[PDB]
RNA sequence: UAGCGGCGAGCGAACGGGGAGCAGCCCAGAGCCUGAAUCAGUGUGUGUGUUAGUGGAAGCGUCUGGAAAGGCGCGCGAUACAGGGUGACAGCCCCGUACACAAAAAUGCACAUGCUGUGAGCUCGAUGAGUAGGGCGGGACACGUGGUAUCCUGUCUGAAUAUGGGGGGACCAUCCUCCAAGGCUAAAUACUCCUGACUGACCGAUAGUGAACCAGUACCGUGAGGGAAAGGCGAAAAGAACCCCGGCGAGGGGAGUGAAAAAGAACCUGAAACCGUGUACGUACAAGCAGUGGGAGCACGCUUAGGCGUGUGACUGCGUACCUUUUGUAUAAUGGGUCAGCGACUUAUAUUCUGUAGCAAGGUUAACCGAAUAGGGGAGCCGAAGGGAAACCGAGUCUUAACU
């Protein structure tokens, strides 16, 4: 019982080259270059699941202290404010409200400097 | 019950290991040799015995001892055997025609082992002081 | 594929001796 | 235990352990494989590196070429080289202990009562040698596909069944477990089941 | 083909009851004078291949 | 296993048992009776193979289709539903197949029967000499000179001869058994350049033969010798009349054939590397494994006219290939120009352990017989007892004069 390995092979290697779409020169078009570079996307695509979690906080926290210093406060003090305040938004929403709604975030920043007075 | 509804038993058919097919095979590259040395190599390893060139445990140990060729021609009978002779007299030729003891046995002897539970006659046979007992015990007659 | 290799040919310059 | 003729109307008392026994799938699958393997005629061959031919000669010089070092044009790694591993021709006869095969048979058996494929008669033959006499008795003992056992075969419903490719006509001593399995309705006639119970005691 | 027994071990080792090997002790030969006699004496009965052992002797041994 | 063995590596019987097959004879000599057994050769009939051959059953309608053997419907043959072919898959269209027949001629085989030689049977003998054996050197025996029987003989020797001689593993005695130094002999056994038939959990064009093809060819080598590549139009050539561009070209466009010509002979399918044409988006102030996470803008397609899908990806965080080998590799260590195909833990027999199945103090057969995957065959093998170097003893035994 003689096996061709022409068929299996052939739709091992598509795969792989279907998932290179995209990509530069040799790594879109040769199997052995597009494999190597199916797996680096992979590593990188779970590593930076990750990342997405740290740079996404990162903006947040950066855009509340812009909205924060703005209303005459620090984003340390603002933060420890809230918190002693009890309030619990967290900062995916606090962004979102310095940006879509700056009356509320004054509201927020003025129950911050109330817990701290 | 068809042709195409017949299963093994569970445990029954244990698939054999396929070397150098892949890293999710667990046997992949080197296929559980490990990495160079003797034993990773085609055609590979020492011969029984080699212990690295220390003089082998079956080389410094004193040969002892001989082959009795007496021994070879002498059988042990159960007392098991004694009831599966067809006569009731257990010679050493009605032994062999019983299947009990080889062809070229000379020297038969009943030991205590198992139940003799009739009257049976051994002639011509060594007896154990244990087997005398058990089968004068049951009636039987030990002659020389 | 590959050609059969050729025998040795005339060599241009000698491999320099590292000792 | 008791089987029934439909022919003429009766009863035929059987052994309990021959045709009583409960289906022992394990035992009734190892021997099924094994007749299947007794089966195969194991004929081929590849040529080793040994037996290509073509010269030991080594195909260059070992160094300084810049080419991958070789020794024989036969390597199993060259097109037209040595198969790594060439087969010969195998046995793939399996042992069968005796008393697994009759095992096998009696749990066969015990299911061909059990699913109602075992049909009993008293005597079943036909008048000449006729295919289409026999086709003719099949379509009103209403089967189609169906093994035939009787006690000694009549060289007329021999011939007969011959050409009815769903039909097929054994004695006793010819029944094997792969036909016994692979035949819709098996046909006994009195006379073989006394064969198959003394035979399988 | 058949596995060939080691024939030089098979004069140096008997099986035993529950399968372990009994052999002579080494060092009882030769160069006696200056053994003690509690030394020697201790080296005449036969005795069991240790553990260690076993393996390289089973191996030698398959007919045993 | 017993043995052999730098007692290493390894080498490895026999006796005895089960089977297949079975067959005994002649000369060393003379007489009697005779030429009578049996082998061959040689013709002559007889059967029966072989080398050509003969017959050999049974189907129509309709649907799809280029074509029906396919679907549907209703029939028929089968001692023939092996197999092959036929415009797709045919028991009934063709060739066959089952089955039944056939030989002028030559020839194999068997008996039968003439002919030629061949010589049976009985009696009284005879009973293989430079031999057996020896010494020296080698070799063969499972057996390496070993305590080494036995066989063979290059060398040197050298009996007895049936009241005798050979062997029984140094050797001697006893006993047993056989009769060397002359020869013939069927079957069971080995093999396949080659012929026929049949079969395959064998290959299907980088496989299988080196060789599917005009291959031991082309080609290479002074020569021995080495040694490729290369299969497929279509059912049928219907292989493209004629016209047009062109060099009375190559090549092409029409036309025509065909089911199909993007089946047009550079011909089934027609992948990938690789090379182009076209469209969308991006790209000429911008630094690195080229991705990834974030993400504007643009183009497109949709079913809220709306998000959603698709393409592109400015800008921005992170980010030094893979394999191998290593204490450790972005490493400036190894290997890979790319693609496609092929390319590495097998097989046999032993042995042990695990799982599983059967049977269980038992289990199981080998060769072989059998048309038998059955059934027979228990020769054997493993197990149910061990201890001891062994004799031997034996649920004990060894140790020791003896064991607390
Ligand atoms: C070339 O190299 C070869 C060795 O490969 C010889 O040394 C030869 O003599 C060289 N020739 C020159 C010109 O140096
Ligand atoms: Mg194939
Ligand atoms: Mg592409
Ligand atoms: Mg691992
Ligand atoms: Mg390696
Ligand atoms: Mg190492
Ligand atoms: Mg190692
Ligand atoms: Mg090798
Ligand atoms: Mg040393
Ligand atoms: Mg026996
Ligand atoms: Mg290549
Ligand atoms: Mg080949
Ligand atoms: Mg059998
Ligand atoms: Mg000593
Ligand atoms: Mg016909
Ligand atoms: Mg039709
Ligand atoms: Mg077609
Ligand atoms: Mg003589
Ligand atoms: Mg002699
Ligand atoms: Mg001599
Ligand atoms: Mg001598
Ligand atoms: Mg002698
Ligand atoms: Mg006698
Ligand atoms: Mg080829
Ligand atoms: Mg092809
Ligand atoms: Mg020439
Ligand atoms: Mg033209
Ligand atoms: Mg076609
Ligand atoms: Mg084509
Ligand atoms: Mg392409
Ligand atoms: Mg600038
Ligand atoms: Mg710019
Ligand atoms: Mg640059
Ligand atoms: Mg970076
Ligand atoms: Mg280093
Ligand atoms: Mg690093
Ligand atoms: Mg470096
Ligand atoms: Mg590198
Ligand atoms: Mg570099
Ligand atoms: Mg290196
Ligand atoms: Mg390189
Ligand atoms: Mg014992």
């Amino acid at each position: 019982a003689r096996v061709k390995r022409g068929v299996i092979a052939r739709a091992r290697h598509k795969k792989i080259l279907k998932q290179a779409k995209g990509y530069y020169g040799a790594r879109s078009r040769v199997y052995r270059v597009a494999f190597q570079a199916v797996i680096k996307a992979g590593q990188y695509a779970y590593r930076d699941r990750r990342q997405r979690k740290r740079q996404f906080r990162q903006l947040w926290i950066a855009r509340i202290n812009a909205a924060a210093r703005q209303n005459g406060i620090s984003y340390s003090k603002f933060i420890n404010g809230l918190k002693k305040a009890s309030v619990e938004i967290d900062r995916k929403i606090l962004a979102d409200i310095a940006v879509f709604d700056k009356v509320a975030f004054t509201a927020l920043v003025e129950k911050a400097k109330a817990a701290l007075a | 019950m068809r042709l195409n509804t017949l299963s093994p038993a569970e445990g029954s058919k244990k698939a054999g290991k396929r070397l150098g097919r892949g890293i999710g095979s667990g046997l992949g590259k080197t296929g559980g040799r490990g990495h160079k040395g003797q034993k990773s190599r085609s055609g590979g390893g020492v011969r029984r015995g080699f212990e690295g060139g220390q003089m082998p445990l079956y080389r410094r140990l004193p040969k002892f001892g001989f082959t009795s060729r007496k021994a070879a021609i002498t059988a042990e009978i159960r007392l098991s055997d004694l009831a599966k002779v067809e006569g009731g007299v257990v010679d050493l030729n009605t032994l062999k025609a019983a299947n009990i003891i080889g062809i070229q046995i000379e020297f038969a002897k009943v030991i205590l082992a198992g139940e003799v539970t009739t009257p049976v006659t051994v002639r011509g046979l060594r007896v154990t002081k244990g087997a005398r007992a058990a089968i004068e015990a049951a009636g039987g007659k030990i002659e020389e | 594929g590959k050609p059969r290799p050729y025998s040795p040919r005339p060599t241009s310059h000698p491999r320099p001796i590292r000792v | 235990m008791e089987l029934v003729l439909k022919d003429a109307q009766s009863a035929l008392t059987v052994s309990e352990t021959t045709f009583g026994r409960d289906f022992n799938e394990a035992l009734v699958h190892q021997v099924v494989v094994a007749y299947a393997a007794g089966a195969r005629q194991g004929t081929r061959a590849q040529k080793t590196r040994a037996e290509v031919t073509g010269s030991g000669k080594k195909p260059w010089r070992q160094k300084g070429t810049g080419r991958a070092r070789s020794g024989s044009i036969k390597s199993p790694i060259w097109r037209s080289g040595g198969v790594t591993f060439a087969a010969r021709p195998q046995d793939h006869s399996q042992k069968v202990n005796k008393k697994m095969y009759r095992g096998a048979l009696k749990s066969i058996l015990s299911e061909l009562v059990r699913q109602d494929r075992l049909i009993v008669v008293e005597k079943f033959s036909v008048e000449a040698p006729k295919t289409k006499l026999l086709a003719q008795k099949l379509k009103d003992m209403a089967l189609e596909d169906v093994l035939i056992i009787t006690g000694e075969l009549d060289e007329n419903l021999f011939l007969a069944a011959r050409n009815l490719h769903k039909v097929d006509v054994r004695d006793a001593t010819g029944i094997d477990p792969v036909s016994l399995i692979a035949f819709d309705k098996v046909v006994m006639t009195a006379d073989a089941v006394k064969q198959v119970e003394e035979m399988l005691a | 083909p058949k596995i060939k027994t080691v024939r030089g071990a098979a004069k140096r080792f008997k099986k035993t009851g529950k399968g372990g090997f009994k052999h002579k002790h080494a060092n009882l030969r030769h160069i006696l004078t200056k053994k003690a006699t509690k030394r020697k004496r201790h080296l005449r009965p036969k005795a069991m291949v240790s553990k260690g052992d076993l393996g390289l002797v089973i191996a030698c041994l398959p007919y045993a």
